[PDB]
């Protein structure tokens, strides 16, 4: 009811990921990079 | 591309005085950095690789600690010698790049 | 003793292009990788390429699309060819080894003296 924010998901990135690539960077999107 | 910064970008302090060097990284970069020292006309020489580890025949009045996005370079006491520019390196990923400098 | 000479600098015009090269000695060269840094007069490091052992991947940074870095691991040398160069080219260009625990492996770090590029 309050919101459940514990999930996240990236929003910003420099390039695409590859198959089953994982990134848990906080890199400064040219902006916090997970929303 | 991670950007990087240092503060101060110059710092006044005398022989026997405790020196500390920020380098913050735009990007986390968990312990891929390293620290470089250059005196004027010459080439970069690394002092400490993976954020804190020390490089053969660096003396142990250097260090240095730090993990994610806030690290931190220390001179225990400046030395005469100690008078240089220092630089922080990222190799977390390509592209490569290196801080301002500071100015000791 | 491990030695990177860089050589093939001097003054060259806008829009002119300019060849570097630089003889690597006293190491396994091929098997590094090998990156490419400048540093103009006032300013701090600037990184620009780097090149896999196998002269396979290349990675380039502010000049990507007028520079290209190869190797022959025959001859020990590392080469950097510039093209379109600009009047904010000017720097001194070093051939390095940087200590890299996450891509080339490289354990330990070598320099350059490094050769001056002026473009006017």
């Amino acid at each position: 009811v309050s919101g459940n924010y514990n999930y996240l998901y990236r929003l910003f990135r420099k390039s695409n990921l590859k198959p089953f690539e994982r990134d848990i960077s906080t890199e400064i999107y040219q902006y916090f990079p997970l929303r | 591309v991670i950007w990087m910064t240092q503060s101060p970008s110059s710092l006044s302090a005398s022989v026997g005085d405790r020196v500390t060097i920020t380098c913050q990284a735009s990007q986390d970069i968990r312990f891929y950095l390293n620290w470089y020292q250059q005196k004027p006309g010459k080439a970069p020489k690394l002092l400490i690789s993976d954020a804190s580890n020390m490089e053969t025949g660096v003396p142990s009045r250097f260090s240095g600690s730090g993990s994610g996005t806030d690290f931190t370079f220390t001179i225990s006491s400046l030395q005469p010698e100690d008078i240089a520019t220092y630089y922080c390196q990222q190799y977390d990923n390509l592209p490569f790049t290196f801080g301002p400098g500071t100015k000791v | 003793e491990v030695q990177l000479v860089e050589s093939g600098g001097g003054v060259v015009q806008p829009g002119g292009s300019l060849r570097l090269s630089c003889a690597a000695s006293g190491f396994t060269f091929n098997s590094y990788g090998m990156h490419w840094v400048r540093q103009a007069p006032g300013k701090g490091l600037e990184w620009v390429a780097f090149i896999r052992y196998d002269g396979g991947n290349k990675y380039y940074a502010s000049v990507k699309g007028r520079f290209t870095i190869s190797r022959d691991n025959s001859k020990n040398t590392l080469y950097l060819q510039m093209k379109s160069l600009r009047a904010e080219d000017t720097a001194v260009y070093y051939c390095a080894n940087l200590k890299d625990s996450r891509y080339s492996g490289s354990y330990y770090d070598y320099w350059g003296q490094g050769t001056l590029v002026t473009v006017s």
